[PDB]
RNA sequence: GCGGGGUGGAGCAGCCUGGUAGCUCGUCGGGCUCAUAACCCGAAGAUCGUCGGUUCAAAUCCGGCCCCCGCUACCA
């Protein structure tokens, strides 16, 4: 294997700021499916846009956390 | 065709598809480029003939091609049996397929590796995975003593001929080797010539069999005047079958009606038997074949057909959805690099039921001492009474062997 | 094939000739324009060995005509397949014109250029592809010739004088659970695809073969690019309705 | 709010109904 | 250049070579034909089979594939 | 051996059609609002991989290597 990915703030509408998650494959990897499961975990608005993820508010741990308990190494995840 | 089936169960990188390399010669490819970078990823497969110098002496004399003047002298050494591995992977993962490739195993042969601790996770998963099913002749083997001190793979030996102990394990002999340059391999093949004898089938049984591949043989590019039959590889385990047979294959395909599932036999004729790149007329138990038929290989082109079984048609198995296991626990996970104790059953949890070499999903319904009963997403034809099976639990995002028991009807 | 202009105008498209590989492109020449000679690199083009080859007579657009030094670059990139066909009977067309015009004059002991001047120049004027003032001549008579007053010395030397390859594919998808389904697939493509040399008639060969394991790939290739899917097609009918009238499932992608 | 409660007790009853129908 | 062994195992090339050019393809012939890929042992065997012939590790145990010649 | 690509911190434009380096992640200043966002304007930052060549002028065109990526789709 050999996916990587990156989280960290992104600008967002009310609250404070979003969160990014971006590097996924997106041809083995549905990001809308991924998308809808992360925005229970943080219980917040968020979309597809593009080949990335944005979730409002600021959730970078609880993603990173939860993308490991979704068998997604540990060592391929950086937190910005 | 090879008269049996010898399993080389192991941790990964171990070397354990080097090993059959160092006796057969082959390579499981490594394919799908994946597994080129990677390592085996599909069960890897490979066969060899084994005859002994009779004229000279032992281990050496363990021939492998109709030749003794390697040692001692000429006389053609006598050919004793032709045999066939099943290479598993070795990565904590790929668990569900080697349960699944046991299935078709008549005994084993355990690589550890010389240079690395010991009882490493999917060493000991895979071991106790051995003494459930069934695979009682055993053979450990200390792999990379090419790489290591004279004194280490002695005390590895000593942890061995421990843990080797209280458990089902006697006189597992081990035979130390050297996997990358083919070094001792002969004294293996005395072990293997010894221990993992080739066990006696009635034919006269029900034609039954196990399918763990399944191939479009056809190019990128033959036309349709030649398009060569749907292609099915597994082996058989009770009965014998012969070219021109009628069959079917079982649960078999699942229709579609608005959102129903209904999976129904597929019936077939042999267009043809093949074990390794020969073709033969007949086949019986031990070994793999592949079995060329006269279906729209579209049916069973990537594997397909992966966990379906073959027999007679017109013959007497049932295509279950729920089913009776009676069953017992480990007390702990053999398989985490933890050992956390084995929380019992709760009802309502989904479990992977290895059955055969199928692979299949379920919910439990009922929770009892050792009787429940299971609700399954794929059907399950069951087709004996002796159904062994082995039971699994997705305790941190991977899956784990945790307890196995008896299919029942 | 003589031309009544200079230069073609540009973003035209055409039929002419490679004639000399270089590093950096190619001259070719415009058949339509006296065999104009222009000029064709890389960018535009894009196993290229078979349409870069010393004499295969390719088909362009016009990128540029510089009117001043007189010279002419063209593409192939550019060229639509819609304009690739249409432009591409034209030329059967435009050749069987050649050919007479390329016996008459000789017979006549005249010029293929008093043959085009002549002949093809007037036979603009009624309104029409002079193979066809022709094909209705030869057919009705030679005052169809004489009416808009072509030189009546070809005239009988015309009538009497009167009387490769292009590729086309499809994706289709063949499911199938029969017993002997591998045998019902090689039926039914072997019973739609039949007759058929007769039929959408004369081309060169048809392949179907597999690339997927429900999709496959129909090939027929031929003389004439509008006899295209005209074959095509009707296999890929029938492929369907045997398939469906021999319980073989069949459906183009 | 009618349409809502109607659908979330009928999810709430599928659901927990999956779950005693399993 | 021509040439075939004498009956006491002697090598008699029909022409008069060198000492040198003959040890530079000599030793060109173990590279190719003796040397094991995987260790370089030169301990080793020469299979054949219908138009494949592989080198023989005895040490190693791996088998360079050669063109048979 | 072919062919694609090295541009502010990251990820992408601009190059065959030579002189103008554009876009998104947060910063800073000023607006809008009762206020926060959003939105708006104004600001920080680039030897454009390197060693040179042609030109009035080279991110741009021609050669020299240095790492980066792919190559006509895999076997009872
Ligand atoms: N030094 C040394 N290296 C060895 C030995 N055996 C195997 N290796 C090395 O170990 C690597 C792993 O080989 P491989 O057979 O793929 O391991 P595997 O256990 O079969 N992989 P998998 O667990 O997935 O089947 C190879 O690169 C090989 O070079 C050995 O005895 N000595
Ligand atoms: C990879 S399947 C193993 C045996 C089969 N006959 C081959 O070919
Ligand atoms: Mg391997």
């Amino acid at each position: 294997e050999e996916q990587k990915i990156k989280i960290y703030v992104t600008k967002r509408r009310f609250g404070k700021l979003m969160t990014i998650i971006e590097g996924f494959d997106t041809s083995v990897i549905d990001l809308k499916e991924l998308a809808k499961k992360l925005k229970d975990i943080c219980a917040c608005g968020g979309t597809v846009k593009d080949n990335t993820i944005e979730l409002q508010g600021d959730h970078r741990k609880k993603v990173a956390e939860e993308l490991v308990k979704m068998g997604f190494s540990r060592d391929s995840i950086e937190i910005r | 065709q090879p008269e049996v089936n010898i399993g080389v169960v192991g941790h990964v990188d171990h070397g354990k598809t080097t090993l059959v390399q160092a006796i057969t010669g082959i390579w499981t490819s490594k394919h799908s480029e994946e597994l080129k970078r990677g390592m085996t990823i599909k069960l890897g497969y490979a066969e060899t003939n084994i005859g002994v110098c009779e004229s000279c002496k032992k281990p050496e004399a363990y021939v492998t091609e109709p030749s003794c003047k390697s040692c001692g002298s000429d006389d053609e050494p006598k050919f004793l049996r032709r045999i066939s591995f099943i290479d598993a992977p070795g990565h904590e993962v790929l668990m569900a397929t080697m349960l699944s490739g046991a299935a078709l195993m008549d005994g084993a042969i355990l690589v550890v590796a010389a240079n690395e601790p010991f009882p490493q996770p999917q060493t000991r998963e895979h071991f106790v995975a051995l003494g459930i099913i069934g695979v009682k002749n055993l053979i450990i083997v200390q792999n990379k003593v090419d790489v290591v001190s004279k004194e280490e793979a002695l005390s590895q030996y000593r942890q061995i001929k421990q843990f080797t102990k209280g458990t089902w394990a006697e006189n597992v002999p081990i035979i130390p080797v050297s996997a990358l340059h083919k070094i001792n391999i002969d004294s293996l093949i005395e072990g293997i010539e010894e221990y993992i004898k080739t066990p006696y089938r009635d034919l006269s049984q029900k034609p039954v069999m196990l399918v763990i591949r399944s191939f479009d043989v056809n190019k990128p590019g033959t036309q349709f005047n030649e398009l060569k039959g749907g292609v099915i590889g597994g082996s058989i385990i009770q009965g014998l079958f012969k070219v021109d047979q009628e069959i079917k294959v079982l649960p078999g395909l699942r229709v579609e009606k608005q959102g129903k599932v209904s999976y129904e036999p597929i019936f077939t004729k042999i267009s043809s038997i093949r074990f390794g790149d020969e073709e033969f007329k007949e086949a019986k138990p031990g070994g793999l074949v592949a079995i060329g038929t006269y279906l729209d290989p579209s049916l069973t082109k990537a594997d397909n057909l992966l966990g379906s079984i073959i027999t007679l048609a017109d013959a007497e198995v049932p295509v279950l959805w729920n089913i009776r296991i009676k069953y017992n626990l480990l007390e702990r996970v053999v398989g985490a690099k933890e050992m956390l104790k084995v929380d019992p059953i709760r009802a309502k949890e989904t479990l992977m039921l290895s059955v055969g070499s199928s692979t299949t999903l379920g919910i439990v319904t009922s929770v009892k001492k050792d009787e429940i009963e299971v609700e399954l997403r794929r059907p399950v034809a069951v087709w004996s009474n002796n159904i062994r099976t082995v039971i699994s639990r997705q305790i941190a995002g991977r899956w784990r062997m945790i307890g196995w028991g008896l299919v029942e009807i | 094939i003589y031309s009544r202009s200079k230069l073609p105008s540009e973003g035209e498209i055409l039929i002419a000739t490679v004639k000399q590989v270089f590093d950096y492109g190619s001259y070719v020449s415009l058949d339509e324009y006296g065999g104009l000679q222009a000029f064709l690199p890389w960018s535009e083009v894009s196993n290229i060995r078979d349409v870069l080859k010393e004499n295969r007579k390719v088909i362009v657009k016009v990128i540029r005509v510089d009117r001043r030094k007189g010279t002419v670059d063209v593409s192939l990139k550019k060229v639509t397949d819609d304009e690739r066909r249409k432009k591409n009977l034209q030329w059967k067309k435009i050749q069987r014109l050649d050919k007479i015009l390329e016996l008459v004059s000789q017979k006549l002991k005249l010029s293929e250029k008093d043959a085009w001047e002549q002949v093809a120049w007037k036979l603009e004027a009624k309104y029409g592809d002079p193979i066809t003032a022709i094909e209705k001549a030869v057919k009705e008579g030679e005052k169809i010739l004489i009416d808009a007053g072509v030189p009546e010395i070809w005239v009988k030397p015309l009538l009497e004088e009167a009387s490769r390859k292009v590729k086309m594919s499809g994706l289709i998808t063949v499911r199938t659970n029969e017993p002997l389904g591998v045998e019902k697939i090689k039926e039914v493509i072997s019973k739609a695809l039949e007759n058929i040399e007769q039929d959408y008639e004369s081309l060169l060969n048809i392949k179907i073969y597999t690339i997927g394991a429900p999709r496959y790939r129909v090939d027929v290739v031929g003389t004439n690019p509008k006899e295209a899917s005209e074959a095509l097609n009707q296999i890929i009918s029938n492929l369907i309705k045997i398939g469906k009238e021999e319980n073989v499932d069949i459906s183009v992608v | 709010m009618r349409w809502k409660w109607i659908k979330k007790r009928i999810r709430r009853l599928k659901r927990q109904r999956k779950k005693e129908r399993g | 250049a021509p040439g075939n062994v004498d009956d006491k195992g002697e090598l008699v090339i029909q022409g008069k070579f060198s000492s040198q050019v003959i040890n530079t393809l000599m030793e060109r012939f173990l590279k190719a034909y003796v040397e094991c890929s995987t260790c370089k042992s030169l301990d080793t065997i020469l299979k054949k089979e219908k138009k494949s012939w592989y080198i023989v590790c005895l040490a190693c145990g791996a088998q360079t594939p050669v063109k048979p010649l």
